[PDB]
This record gives C-alpha cells, structure tokens and sequence, in this order.
RNA sequence: GGAAAUAUGUCUGAAAGAGUUACUUUGAUAGAGUAAAUAAUAGGAGCUUAAACCCCCUUAUUUCCA
C-alpha cells in the first residue's frame, strides 16, 4: 500500500530495519489484508525520536513508549511502531524478539518485500490451524497469566473445530490458574468479551469452567450451562453480546454486580446483566395475547430512553424469539399523544394529579393497542 | 408584541408559566435571540414574580404578627418600662454605622492595602458579572464590619466599564461615600513590584504565614466555565509573585474545586491578619468542599 | 489598708455601690448601704455579713438621709468614708422636629433631684457627721467620693438631663473640696465610662457587644470591681482631692 | 450684620441681659426682655423703643415661658436668637465646723431651679419655637446662648450651689448641641468672669474691688458691653457651636 | 472697626492665615505676611494691595523672624496684632506592631520645631515690638492670637506629634497671658476643628468627606473666612484673654 | 499585686522617680533606673537591692535609651511598666519690659527636648519591648505612666517653657493611648502639684512654706510616696487609660 | 487510551432557612419598615413538565491500559 511504501522509505532513511509483526502478519499470511497493522523496529526509542524529529512527520505518544510504542501520521495515516525488545530491553535482532513473542502464530516478522522471516515455524502453525507457543509453552505461561486468555481467544478465532486442545497446554493452564487472579481485571474483561464473541464459544466456555478459572476471575462456581448453551444456540449468528451470554450463565443479579465490581466494567454492562437476569425470569412473551411482543412493547413504553429499547431487543435475543426480535426491529414505539397541557385544558391544575392521569391514560392507550386518539383520551380523561 | 404572543403560547404550554408582562424583560426577550437559553430566564423570571407574590403574602402575615404584638403590649399595659431608666436612646444602627465609618477612615489612613483588580471583565458574562458584583459587595461589608479593616483598593476599574456601572447602580449614592480607593491605574503603579503578592489557586507557591508588609491582590473574577491560569497568567505577565492558600495542608480536600469566593477569601485574610491560626482562618471555606481538618 | 473604717455607700444595693461595698467589707471595713427600701439592699447587707448594715433611705429626702446616718453612727460610732453611687438615668432628645416632641420638664427635674440634689444633700449631711469626728495624723477627718459620668464631659444625643446632673457634680466637686478643707475632708469624683451593671447589662446582647467594642482598651465593659479598686485607691492616697478621675478606658463617647 | 434678627433674652431687665439687649437693638435687631414681673424690665423695654417688648415671665415656670414665647411670636412673627442670661447667686458654705452650720437644702434647690432648670426649660421651649423657622442659606434655623460663670470650672468657697448649676449648664451645652444639630440650631455657652452688675454688687464692695484688682489684664471688672459684643460675635460666626468660651480676663479664681 | 491696625501674620501666604490677612486688610488694617520664602506669598501680598507686604522668614529661625519684624516696623512703624497661623501636620502611628514600625524621632522633632517652638519664638520676639507701643487708653499695647487644633484635646490615631505641639500651645497660652499682662498684651488661642485648606490635602478625599459629614452643625468643613471673623472678634473684644476657643463646629474626634 | 513586674523608671536616681522605684521594689517588683550618668543613680540602684539596676542614659538621645532598654531586657527579659519622671524646670519670663529682657529660645528648646521630646522618645522606644510581651489575661502588654504637671493646666508667671512641655505631654496622652490600644498598652498621665523634692528645695524657704500653706488640703507639700502610691494604683487597675490625674491636693496655681 | 466517578461562587441545603447591600434620629418587639440581589446544583443541549427526573455534547479534578 502507499502508506506501507511511505513507511518503508522513512525507515530506510532511518536505516533501522522494520517488519510488520503479530496479527497483521498473521492476516497477511492468511491472504487477507490486515485489519490492524503492527510494526516492530530495530531502532531504540531515542533513535525513533531523532528520526521523527528529522522527518517532520507528526508524532503521537499513546503512553506505549514504555515498551517503545509510538505512532507517526504519514499521509494522514497513523502507523504504530514498537521497538524490538526482549523480556524493557531493546534488541535489534529479530530472532530474539520473536523468541520474546508469546505465540509462534505471531512470532514471524514479514519483510516489506513480502517475504516472511519465521524463527519458530509459526507460519506452518497458522497454515495447519494449530497453536504453538514460543519456546517453552509452560515458561510462556509463567511469563504472563493473561496470556491463557490470549491463547483461548486465538484458539476460538483460528481453530476450525472445538476440542483441538493440547493436553499439555490445558494442564499447564490449570496449574497456572493461580496467577490469573493477580492480573488486572480490565484485560481480563476485554479478553473475556473477545472470546465470547468468538467461535466455539460454548466449547471454550465449558473448557474454561472445567479449568476452574471462574474462582480466580470471580465467575460463579456453578452456572446454568444448559441455559447458556440454549442461549448460544438461539443467538448463534445473531450478534450476541458477551454480557448476554454471561448473564445466561449467571443465576442471580448480585453475583453479576460483584463480578462487575471485580472487573470494574462499564455500568452499561452492569445494567445489561441486571435487567437481563431480572427479565429472563420475570418478563416473557404473551402467546395468549394476540401479540406475544405486546408485553415487551408495553415494558419498553414504561421505560424512558431508547436504551431500554435496545435492552429489550437484547433480552429477545437471549430468549431466542427470532420472529419476535425481528418484529421488534420493525416495530417502533408509538408516541403517546396526550401531553400535560391537554389535561390542564380539561381542567386539572394539581401537578401530581396531572402525572397520575398521564400514567392512567398511558395504560389505557396500551390496552387500546395504541389505536386510541388524543381526543379519545380526553374523553377518557375524567374532569376533576 | 410578537414576544407577548410567544409568552402567551408559553403560558398555554406552561413552561416557565409566565404570569406578568414587563417592558424591560419583554425587550430582553426580543434581544435574547436564543429561546433555548431563554427557557431558564423565563423560568426564574416567573419564579421572581411568584416570589413577589409570596413576599406580599409574607408581608401581610408579618403585619398581622406586628398587630398581634402591639395589641399584646396594649393589653399588658405594664408601664414603668425599666422605670424609664435608660442610659442611651435606641439609635444603635446609626451609632454602629458611624463607628464603622470612623474605623474605615482610620484604616484608609493607616491600613494594610488589599487590592481587587477588576481586569477580568473580558472573561465574564452577564450572570458572572452580577455574581462578581454581589461578592464584592459582601466582601466590602465584611471588611467594614471587622475590627482591623483592610484598606481596599479597586484597581483596573474602568470608569464607564460594566463593573463600574453595576457597582454604582447597586450602591446608589453610597458609592461616593464608600471608604475604599477606586482607581483606574493598575495595582502595579500604586505599589512597588516587590511588595505585591498576587493570590491565586494555580501558583506553585503555597502561602504559609500572613505577612503584614505585603499587598495581597485578589482577582475579582467569577469563573463558571473553568479557565485555569487566568490569574496566574496575569501575574506572570506583570512579573508578580504569586501564592495559593494551603487548603490541602490543613484540610482533607481530596477532589474539589480549589477556587474560593471573594468573600471567603477576604474573611480568611482578615482572620489571618487578626493573628488567628490556620484552622480558624480556614473554617470559612465551604464545608462541602473539604471533609474535615487534618492533623 | 482600710480596716476599721466606716463607709456610707448610697445606692449600695446594686451595681457600682454594691461592688464598692463588697470590696471594702472584704478588706475588713464596715459599710452602710443607703439605698431605696424596695431596691433589695437588705439581702445584700445580710449576705455581706455583720459588718454591712442596710439603711433604707432616699437621697432626695433630707430626713431619710439624717435617719440613715444616725443609724450608721449608732451601729458603728463613726463615719470615715462616704460614696455617692446612687443615681438614675433618663434618655430623651431635647426636641424632635419630625415628631414635634419636646423633652418633658418633669423628667429633667426628677433626674436633677435624684442625681445632683441627692449627691449634695448626702455630701452636706455626711460632712457634718465626719466633722464631728477627730482628726487623724494628717488631719484627714474623712473622705467623700462622688460618681459622675463621662457624659458630664461629652454627652450623647438624648443625654441632656443626665449630662446636666453629672456636670453639676463635676463642677461642684472643687468648690466643696475647698469648703471642707479647714475641716479636713477630701472630696473626689470618679467618672466611670461603660461598666457592666444592671444599667447596661439589661440592654440587648448585640448592644452590649457593640458598646464593649467601642472602648479602645480594654474592649470590655469595665468590671465594677475595677471601680471599687479605684475608690479604695482614692481612699488610701492622702493627697488626691478635688479631682475628677475618668475611669473610662480611653473611650470618648460618640456623637 | 445682625439686622432683622429677633432675640429672646432671659433676664434682660438688668446686667448682662440688659447689655445684650441694648447692643442687639442698637445694631437693628429686635429683642424680647423675658424677665420677672417686678423686675423693672418694663422701663427698659419702653426706653429701648419699638424693637423691645417686655414679656413678664418666670423661667422656672413652663406656662410663663410658653406665654412669653407666644407673645414674642405674635409681636415679631419669629424667633431667631435666644440668650439665657437669667440667674441668681447664693453665698453659703457647705458646712461650717466652727459655727455648726450646714448648707440649707432649700437654697441649693432654688438655685438649681432658677439657674439650671430654668435655663433648660427656656432652651427646650425656644427650640420648639425656632423649629418652625425656615432654614437660612447655611441651614441655621436659630442660635441659643447660655451664661454660666467661671465658677463652673474653678469655684470658690461658699459657691457650691452656683458652681453646681453652672457646671450643669456647661455639661448640658454639648449634648443639646448634638440634639439640635439636625434641626439646625447652634448652642453655645459664654462663661463670664467678674463683671460690674447688680448680682456682683450685692456682695461687699471691698472684696469686689480686690477681685477686680486681681484680674491679670484688664485689671478692671468686665464691662457688660464686652459680653454683648461677644454674644454678637457668636451670633455672627456661623461655625461656633457646642463650646464654652471663658470671657474671664485671664483670672483664675483663687481658693 | 480695625482701621489703622498693623498685624504680623505667620504663615499668611495660604490657608487660614491668608484668609485672616484678607479680612483684616479689607477692613482697613495693614498686615505683614511672614511665611517661608518658597511659599509664594509675594503674589498674595501683591494681590491684597499696598497695605500688605510679604516678608520672607522661617518662624523657627530667630534671625529670620527678627528680620521680618524689623521690616514690618520699617514699613508701618507699629505692631498692634500678632497672629500665629503657621504650622505643619504629620500623620504617623506611635508604634505599629504589625508592621514593626516605630515613629521616627526626626518627624516629631520637626513638628515640634515648626509648630510649638515657632509659635513661642514669634510670641517672644513680637512681645518686644508690641511693648514698644504706647499703651492704648484702655491699656492694652497689643494682642497675640495663636492657632491650635482640637487634637490638643482629643487627637485621633496617628496624631501624636501634632497633638503634642498643639497641647503645648494650649498649655503655654495662659502662662504667657500672665507674663505679658503687666505690659498690656492679650494672648488668646483658637482651636479650629476641620477647615478646607491645603493642610487637609494630605488626607484622602473620601476621608475628608466623611469627616465633614461627621460635623454636627454646620455639616461641612469650616470655611477660613469663619476663622478670620473669629480672629477679628477676638481682636475687637478687649476682655478675652488666656482662653482656648474651640472653633470646631461641635465635632469631637473619635479614635 | 506587682510581684514579678519589670518597670523602667526614667529619672529614677532622685525625686519622684526614686520614690516610685523604692515603692515598686519594696512591693517585690523589679526596676531599671534610667537617669543621666552624673546623677549618681548607681548608688541608689545599689541601695535598692538586687532587683534594681541603674542604666545610665539620656532620654533625649535615641541610642542611650535603646541601650538602656536592651540592658533591661537582658537583665530581666520583660518591660511591663514604663514611668516617665525625668524632667527639668526653668523659671524665665517671656518678656520683661521693665528690664528689657527676653526669654532665650535656647532655654525653651532645651526644656522641650528634655521633657516632651524625652518622654515621647521613651514612649516610642519602650513600646516595642512592651509589644514583645505576649498578652496576659485581658490582653495587656504594658503600662506607661507620664509625669506632667499642673502647670500644663494653670501655669504661673515665668513658666512658659515648662507649661508648654507639660501641656504637650497632656495633649499627646490620649492620641498615644489610642495608637497603642490595639497593641494592649495603657497610657496614663499624672499631674502632680507641689511635691517636696530636690526640685523645690532649691526655691526659697519662704516660697516653700507659702506653697505648703497654699494647698487647701493637705496644707503641706506632697510626699513623693503619695506619687508612688498613685503610680502603683494606676498599674494595678486594668481600666484606667488615656486620662490625666491631678495629684495636686485641690491647689490651683496662684495667678 | 476507553471506562468509572463527582462539580450547588455567600453557607446549608430542595421549597425553605441562615446570609448580603442601600435608606428610615428607632421612645424600648428596630426582635422593625421600604427597597436591592436571589436562576430545576460546572457550561451548553433533547425529554418534559408539578417537580422534575432521565440521557447527549463541552469543560475542571480523580483511579485503573504489552
Ligand atoms: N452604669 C454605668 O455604666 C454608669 C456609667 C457612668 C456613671 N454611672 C453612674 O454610676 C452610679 C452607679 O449606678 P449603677 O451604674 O450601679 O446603676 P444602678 O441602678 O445599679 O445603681 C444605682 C443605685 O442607686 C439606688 N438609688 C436610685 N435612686 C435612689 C434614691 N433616690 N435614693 C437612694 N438610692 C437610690 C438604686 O437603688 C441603685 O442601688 C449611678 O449614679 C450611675 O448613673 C453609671
Ligand atoms: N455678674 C457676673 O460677673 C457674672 C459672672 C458669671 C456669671 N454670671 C451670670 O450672668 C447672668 C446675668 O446676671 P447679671 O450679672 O446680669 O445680674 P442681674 O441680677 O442683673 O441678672 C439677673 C437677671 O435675671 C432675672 N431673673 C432672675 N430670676 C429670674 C426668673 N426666675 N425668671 C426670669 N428672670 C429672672 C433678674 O430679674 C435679672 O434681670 C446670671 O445668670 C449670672 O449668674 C454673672
Ligand atoms: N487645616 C485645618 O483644618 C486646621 C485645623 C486645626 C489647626 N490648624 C492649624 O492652622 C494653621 C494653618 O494651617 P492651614 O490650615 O492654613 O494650612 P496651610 O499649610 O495653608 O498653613 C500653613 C502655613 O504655614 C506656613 N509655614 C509652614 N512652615 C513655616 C515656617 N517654618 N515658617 C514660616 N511659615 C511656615 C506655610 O507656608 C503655610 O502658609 C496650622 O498651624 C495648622 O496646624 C489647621
Ligand atoms: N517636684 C515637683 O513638685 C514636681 C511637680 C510637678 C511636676 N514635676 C515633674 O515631675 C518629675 C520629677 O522630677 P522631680 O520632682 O523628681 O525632680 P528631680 O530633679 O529630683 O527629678 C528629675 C530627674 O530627671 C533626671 N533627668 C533629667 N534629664 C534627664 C535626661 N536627659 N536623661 C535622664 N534622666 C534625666 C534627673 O537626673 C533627675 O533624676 C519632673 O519631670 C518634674 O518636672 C515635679
Ligand atoms: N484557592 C485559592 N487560592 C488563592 N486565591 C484564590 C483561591 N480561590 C479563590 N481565589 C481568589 O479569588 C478570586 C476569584 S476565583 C476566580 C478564579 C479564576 N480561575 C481566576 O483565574 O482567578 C481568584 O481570582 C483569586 O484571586
Ligand atoms: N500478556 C501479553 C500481552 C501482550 N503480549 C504480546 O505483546 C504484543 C503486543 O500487542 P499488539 O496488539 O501490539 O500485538 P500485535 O497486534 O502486533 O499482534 C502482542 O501481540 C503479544 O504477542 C504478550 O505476549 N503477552
């Protein structure tokens, strides 16, 4: 690409070797243009500063310079480059940096000419869809625990079938599960989301529960897997949200609250889990009612913001009512016509009475199927 | 006229529930292009008129109470009120005002200067301007009623500026009789650059002990839309030493807005000047901002 | 010291007179509270002890003062010191134009009678009583002290009658001091300023705070014990005579 | 000049009051001799011409002073100046050990009534009368002057009652000056020394001659014309107020 | 009238002295201005007319005052009146604990020298010239008038040196009056309060306005013409002597 | 009581200062005599005891007073009282026509420097050390007494300079009392009359006996112990301030 | 970086209290009387109004990111 050529020119000017690294290299080897592009450079951060100053390309320090990570905007395109390093010690050698890598699937570094330089047979691992750790897998696990989750995500994303797990890897993960508790909860939450939105999610979740990672991560020891399995099947191909599946696994709202407090995830997901747990037990479609979607429509009308509309849509996804979910998508919350002024014209001044009458008219409007008109409501309004 | 019809439409829509029509506020509506912003103006305008109605009701109630008190006195008819044994006439308000005036004159002759620089007009809106004027009035009152009043200077005050006009309107004829020095010239001209200390909440220097041989300059500024560094910027431009109160040192400030109102600042400074310790001086900080005194 | 003396304190049942009586009795002297029968001086006289005795009399009444002084002589046998701390205060503007109100003459007359005429009557009668005594080593037969006011020097608005009475006391101080010089009696005046007493303490809290703030130093209403101590000092010193001491605290009354 | 001013002079039938009336009438003013009925003031008022009108009154009596002020208002239509020159003197020691004689209370009371109470009564009633005057250019509605001997400051033996009354006048001069300030009336006090007048002449002539010789300079008894001139100066000066001026001749009354 | 009098006025090139010279010269008298050579009083002397002559001199300098008096004698051959209206004012607290500032001794010494020592030097020197005069029929050879301040009685804060000087003038008023009484020279003191003059220029305008508002009546700064009129009245009256006249407008200075 | 107080007495070598020092030291206080080196005050300091020390100084000179105050602070650490009794008297007539002799300005200047300038210098210099003291109960840091004279009020012939100095002291009394009131220092003044001291003994014996007979009562010359007692009374009393006290004995100076 | 928190310009606080300024020479409750300022609570938006709330954007502080 043009940006790639500009980056090659800039780094040749710097004279320090550069190679795409990681997911970008994996995607290129897959034959798909990489969605994310990551570069590794032999240059030290001081050399990066010098060459950027001598180049004039606008600079971005995203706080990653602790590991040599910097961004430069060439032709309005941001290129992210990290200094090659070993486990922060910078290394110009590509083999040593690849050894520092976690998984072979990302160890290889591609030359800008299009030629790969793999030092641990990672490319063949990708071609075979197998997963191989850089050097000693157990040592890599010892290095970092969150990596367990990285390996799980890579397996779900890459491996074509479930159950293709290395027993050595599984036992090492089970042994090292103790360390996973210490790692920061954000990264845990991000990796969990990524795994959930991935393939083999049911099998991966079952394996994780078998590994007993939940106590270290704070997930409940016992979960309604069967319910989770049904929910996954229903939402399979329906863009499920990870919190939806987690709630399906969850049984009580307050456990989800504690899990959020541990992870410190956005309050939006907190509400997600809360009302999901509440409604899956409480709110259900009314087949006896002409419209089984009518209870959900009324509940949405009761709520304030369209966020509740999306929330009920996610609840429908959880329940698997694909037809009802579609109808909700096409269905739009009709506006309640009567305003407080109509009531004031009718001859009501007490504000609290106005609100009570508005609520009553809302229930009557819902009962009428929303077909009742504003003047019909006014006739319904009892002068007082 | 069109404003009148719009106000009637508001009454029908009952937002701000306008009740009475006035020429000045009507022409303000005509001038106030933004009706979205005007919603709050009309809301607190109607609140003002209600408050006037409630004031009339309360005045009726208080007149009834005064009639009750006077007829109670009439029925009691005790007579021999202290056997008519008084030593002074009941003219205490006048005597208090006169004593305050004498103290103010003495201070103006031999008082420690304290400067308010009204050079922030360009950084304030109408509401902020009114708040600044009210705070200045309160601060001047607190200084006046003290036992060791400051000699208050009003520097950078434009003769016809917005602040000057508002202050004159608020003080009526008292403005000319006030015992404070109001001058066009900036504080730098009046005093040597050495003695001036420009108080501000941004300066790295931390005020430790009140110094009686220094002129403390307080920025007569109200900053609703946070603009950090304005006072510090001015002090650096004039090359004037700056200080900040030790709010963290003696209070568990934690997360809060370090800015303090002018009246709180002057009360703290007066307490410090009167040999009060830092706890007594800082008591005047709003209680909400700080949890409690440190140790 | 003042032990063994006999003091006749007019208006001694309250305020400055009571403080002076308390101090003198504590020092061992004997006192006679010459205050109105309904003031409540009998309780104070009983409280002080056998030394203090209450004699109900009205200073404006010649017969009553004669009776009180005779009682004092009978119960103690001599009169060495006299204190005139009895008086009243009336506040009223001389003439108010807006209200069309004029100062009443009865108020002026009664204030004069109680303060100035009363003080002079007590002075003459007790001067006779003292002159009946025997001279001391220095010839001082006795001491007479009169309580004037700072209002006698700078009155406030509405203090016409009070100022007139206290100024009369101030003016007659020296002439009387010269009248009794052959006898050997020393006449002195004390002009207290603002003192915490029933006259002032009865005012609102804010008024008392303001008045206390007025005094340059100390910024507190003068304690009556200070007045009693000054009276004791005047008694002890055999040279003070015909002088007005301003026990004011440096306060000059405001306009 | 003082042309057109209307003056009410108490005790204007003799001595300093008569001298002031003479001077003010000669200057073109209009006087009202306010004196006792059997005082001979009628002859003087007739002598001085149309500008004088004798007003028989007693200062100690409220009704008489009110009647006199009504007469003055009817005759001249306004009152602009007041001069309290009416008073008496008494010579009696406070106590005389050799003679066993005590000052009578009646003499003291009468002297206070005439000198002090009468002066205050006239002052208040005249202030009420002058309140109706339209303010002049400077806002001065009127002027009040009071005579109060130097005995108020340095009295002599047997001068207790006089000194008391004159000290009362001196003390009340200021608070009244403050009371009437909003109205716009200037109150002043002249403290004469020794003068040639019937009051002094009542005493032995040899002692009067000695006292006249005792004045440092001039060594003669003050002429009442000097007092009248000083009164005119006080009236003219629009800034004198609330002060006691000693028209004494530098004499300090010896013991 | 004062036609033919010769007056030596110190500090007569500005303020009160200038007004006094104006009034006396307009009345018909002749005046000699005795002010500092740089005071620019020559223009004032030219403006007043031929009856006024400016004689440069410093009151503190004995030789300069002698030269000025000799010039006055040479021009007019007589000195009947002396007026001391030359002085300076210094505002400085005795000790300011907060600032750690102590009243300088040089300021106090200068203030005393200019006011008190200057006035006494002028008095003693002009005494000889006035004594040279043939005594008038009444007896007085001449009149000496001094200027003082109400600060001599109650000086506000930061007025120690000025109050000291004026209190010295007040104290020595009477001794000099007695000293010169045998030779027929009258000494009088005027104690003005506030008067619009260059002396008040030191104070801020707002302070001056407040003080003016605080005058009981008239509520304004006294005009110099009023002081000149009072001086003329003092000169005319042959009995005023050895007295301090508070031409203050009834204002009493609070702390 | 006065136990533990430190008093700096100026001119304590002899006269009133010596009597005050003797009384205060006998009461258990500590004194610092501050008189000229040739006054022989070191012998008196030795006689008084260990509590008293002699600091040779000239009150006119700032450096001398500073050295004396530093010595007092070093010896004791506090200055809780400052008595100003140093002073000199000169009897010289302002002008003597008969002998054609004029008061020399040098004598007047010297007298002012020694009395008035000296007292103010002592006040301003000792105010700092009094301020150093932390406030006690009631917020008092020190007490400054100044010895004026009755000549400030009624001076005699040939007493112009002395009267001027004492009148200046009296005039500056109150302004200093207001200046130091915030600091918490009470300023008082005592105006003794005729006191038997080395100053008087130089005068003729006939004059001394006539003066002793001239006092109304006691008909004698005041023993300095009476001053000392009055000074102690002023010290003890916490409310006396900004006042002049006449310890004269009802004597008014002869014309 | 994305989250997650708060923000009351006199103080408490949700409307009301304590506050503030200008005048009345106050007759003993002036402990009052005429007036002034008083903005649903950081600054601007939707939703509305009885109070409102609820959310969008902007700004000031804070704890967490191979
Ligand atoms: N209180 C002050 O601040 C103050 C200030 C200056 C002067 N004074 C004067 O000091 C004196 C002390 O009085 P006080 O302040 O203690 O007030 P007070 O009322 O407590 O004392 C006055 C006393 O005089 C008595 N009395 C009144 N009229 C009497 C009469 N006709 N015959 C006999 N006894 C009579 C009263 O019963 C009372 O005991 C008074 O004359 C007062 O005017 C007081
Ligand atoms: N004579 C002096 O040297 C001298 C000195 C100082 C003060 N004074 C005062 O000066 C004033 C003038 O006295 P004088 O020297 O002219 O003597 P005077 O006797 O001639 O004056 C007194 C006048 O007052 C009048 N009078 C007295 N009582 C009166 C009353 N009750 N009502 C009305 N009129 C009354 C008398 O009739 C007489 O006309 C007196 O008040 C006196 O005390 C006089
Ligand atoms: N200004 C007031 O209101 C006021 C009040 C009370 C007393 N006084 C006294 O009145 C007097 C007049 O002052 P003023 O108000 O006219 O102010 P002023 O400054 O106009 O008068 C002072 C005059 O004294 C002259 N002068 C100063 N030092 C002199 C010297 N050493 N030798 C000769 N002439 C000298 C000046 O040149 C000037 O003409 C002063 O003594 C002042 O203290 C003034
Ligand atoms: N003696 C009286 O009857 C009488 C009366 C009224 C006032 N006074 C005043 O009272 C004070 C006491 O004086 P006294 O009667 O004891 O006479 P005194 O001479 O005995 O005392 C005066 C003292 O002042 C000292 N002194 C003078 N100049 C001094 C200087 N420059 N520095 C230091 N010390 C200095 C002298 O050495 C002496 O000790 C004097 O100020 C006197 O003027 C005295
Ligand atoms: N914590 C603090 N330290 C010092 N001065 C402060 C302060 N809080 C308020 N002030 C003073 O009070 C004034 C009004 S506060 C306005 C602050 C505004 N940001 C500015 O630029 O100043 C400030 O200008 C400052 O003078
Ligand atoms: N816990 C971790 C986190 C990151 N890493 C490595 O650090 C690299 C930094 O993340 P990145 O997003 O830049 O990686 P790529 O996009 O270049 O693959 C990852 O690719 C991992 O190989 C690790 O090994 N262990």
């Amino acid at each position: 690409t043009e940006g790639l050529k500009s980056l090659t020119e800039l780094f040749v000017k710097e004279n320090h070797e550069l190679r795409i690294a990681g997911g970008a290299v994996r995607d290129l080897l897959n034959g798909v243009k990489p969605q994310d592009i990551d570069f590794a450079t032999t240059a030290t951060p001081t050399q990066m500063k010098e060459m950027f100053q001598s180049a004039g390309i606008r600079m971005i320090n995203n706080r990653g310079e602790k590991h040599g990570t910097i961004t430069a905007r060439l032709h309005e395109e941001n290129f992210e480059i990290t200094t090659l390093r070993i486990d922060v010690e910078f290394t110009t050698d590509w083999q040593k940096d690849a050894e520092r890598r976690d998984l072979t699937i990302n160890s290889m570094f591609l030359g800008f000419d299009g030629t790969l330089f793999d030092y641990f047979n990672g490319y063949e691992d990708l071609k075979n869809k197998k997963v191989r750790f850089v050097g000693h897998a157990k040592q890599r696990i010892q290095e970092d625990y969150l990596r367990i989750l990285r390996y799980f995500r890579f397996y779900g994303r890459i491996v074509d079938k479930p159950g293709d797990h290395d027993p050595e890897t599984l036992e090492a993960i089970a042994e090292n599960a103790k360390g996973l508790a210490g790692i920061s909860g954000e990264r845990i939450w991000v990796e969990l989301k990524k795994i959930l939105v991935g393939n083999h999610v049911n099998h991966l979740i079952h394996l994780i529960y078998d590994l007993d990672v939940a106590p270290y991560i704070g997930l409940p020891a016992n979960a309604s897997l069967e319910e989770f399995d049904k929910v996954s099947k229903n939402v399979d191909g329906f863009s499920p949200k990870p919190v939806t599946l987690l709630a399906s696994l969850f049984k009580v709202q307050d456990d989800v609250t504690k899990l959020d407090l541990r992870l410190k995830i956005a309050k939006e997901e907190k509400n997600l889990g809360l009302f999901i747990v509440k409604n899956r037990k409480d709110l259900i479609k009314a087949t006896d009612s002409s419209d089984p979607l009518k209870p959900y429509q009324d509940f949405i009308i009761d709520s304030r913001e369209p966020d509740a509309t999306t929330r009920v849509c996610e609840l429908l996804k959880y329940q698997g009512e694909h037809c009802l979910l579609k109808e909700m998508q096409q269905w739009s919350i009709p506006p309640f016509p009567v305003s407080g002024h109509d009531i004031r014209k009718v001859g009501i001044s007490s504000g609290k009475e106005i609100g009570a009458l508005l609520q009553q008219l809302r229930e009557q409007w819902k009962k009428s199927g929303y077909q009742m008109e504003k003047d019909e409501l006014l006739s319904y309004i009892k002068k007082t | 006229a069109a404003t009148r019809e719009f106000i009637e439409m508001w009454r029908l829509l009952g937002r701000e529930v306008p009740e009475h029509i006035t020429e000045e506020e009507l022409k303000t509506l005509m001038e106030c292009v933004s009706n979205t912003a005007k919603k709050k103006y009309l809301k607190y305008l109607y609140t003002k008129e209600k408050v006037k109605k409630a004031r009339q009701i309360k005045k009726e109630m208080k007149a009834a109470a005064r009639e009750e008190a006077k007829n109670i006195k009439l029925l009691e008819t005790t007579e021999e009120d202290k056997q008519k044994n008084f030593l002074f006439l009941r003219l205490w308000d006048r005597n208090m005002d006169i004593a305050m005036g004498w103290k103010g004159a003495q201070a103006m002759q031999f008082g420690q200067p304290l400067v308010f620089d009204m050079a922030y007009e360009n950084y304030m809106k109408r509401k902020e301007l009114q708040n600044t004027v009210s705070q200045l009035l309160e601060s001047e009152g607190w200084n006046r009623r003290n036992v060791d009043p400051f000699h208050i200077y009003f520097c950078n005050l434009k003769i016809d500026g917005a602040l000057h006009r508002e202050l004159v309107k608020r003080y009526q004829e008292k403005w000319d009789k006030l015992l404070l020095t109001s001058t066009e010239k900036s504080h730098v001209d009046l005093f040597p650059k050495d003695s001036i200390i420009y108080l501000t909440a941004d300066s790295p220097n931390v005020m430790t002990t009140f110094r009686h041989d220094k002129v403390y300059v307080i920025g007569s500024f109200v900053d609703k839309s946070m603009q950090p560094g304005t006072s510090l910027a001015k002090a650096k431009r004039l090359n004037l030493a700056t200080e900040c109160l030790p709010l963290d040192k003696y209070l568990q400030w934690e997360i809060g807005n370090k800015n303090l109102t002018l009246d709180q600042m002057i009360r703290i400074l007066l307490c410090l000047k009167n040999n009060g310790n830092w706890q007594e001086a800082l008591q005047f900080v709003p209680k909400r901002k700080h949890t409690g005194f440190l140790e | 010291s003042v032990k063994g003396l006999v003091a006749v304190i007019t208006g001694g049942a309250s305020g400055l007179g009571l403080a002076t009586a308390e101090r003198l009795v504590g020092q061992g002297a004997s006192a006679v509270l010459l205050d109105l029968p309904n003031s409540g001086g009998e309780a104070q006289a009983k409280k002080l002890g056998n030394n203090c005795v209450f004699a109900p009399a009205d200073v404006t009444s010649e017969k009553d003062v004669q009776t009180a002084l005779a009682l004092a002589k009978g119960k103690f046998g001599r009169v060495d010191v006299a204190v005139n701390c009895a008086g009243i205060a009336v506040a009223s503007k001389t003439y108010n134009l807006k209200k069309g109100q004029t100062h009443t003459l009865e108020d002026f007359q009664r204030v004069l009678d109680v303060n100035l005429m009363g003080t002079f009557n007590v002075i003459r009668l007790v001067a006779g009583e003292m002159g009946q005594n025997e001279p001391d080593q220095g010839g001082q037969r006795g001491v007479i002290i009169n309580t004037a006011s700072v209002a006698a020097f700078e009155g406030q608005v509405g203090q016409a009658a009070y100022s007139a009475s206290k100024g009369g006391i101030v003016g007659m101080t020296l002439p009387i001091a010269r009248d009794l010089a052959p006898i050997g009696i020393r006449v002195m005046t004390i002009a207290p300023g603002l003192f915490g007493t029933p006259l002032l303490t009865s005012l609102p809290e804010k008024v008392c705070n303001f008045l206390a703030s007025q005094v340059p130093f100390p910024s507190r209403l003068g304690d009556p014990a200070e007045y009693a101590h000054l009276v004791q000092a005047i008694i002890e010193n055999p040279f003070l005579n015909g002088e007005v001491i301003r026990l004011d605290g440096a306060i000059r009354m405001q306009p």
